[PDB]
């Protein structure tokens, strides 16, 4: 029970599973914020104009 | 509502703290779109909210 602490505390990549599912969750946000920004053959991408 | 030189918009306007350069005329955000103005007349920057 002593050494566990610090065994988990060294490795710094044992965290991974939950980092990879925030980073998927993040990514996929981040991609759909930009798609916004296509024109998709009109003369501007912004409805105002 | 707002129409700064023909750009149009809706939001509240406040006083920005961004050390706009000279040459600069209009600041915008990560999104494309127009996120602080260099006022026309009297020279000042506003942030749109």
């Amino acid at each position: 029970i002593g050494k566990i602490q610090d065994s988990l505390s060294s490795t710094p990549s044992a965290l991974g599973k939950l980092q990879d599912v925030v980073n998927q969750n993040a990514q996929a946000l981040n991609t759909l914020v930009k798609q916004l920004s296509s024109n998709f053959g009109a003369i501007s991408s912004v409805l105002n104009d | 509502n707002f129409n700064f030189n023909g750009l149009t918009g809706t939001g509240v306007l406040t006083e920005s703290n961004k050390k706009f350069l000279p040459f600069q005329q209009f600041g915008r955000d990560i999104a494309d779109t127009t996120d602080a103005v260099r006022d026309p007349q009297t020279l000042e920057i506003l942030d749109i909210t």
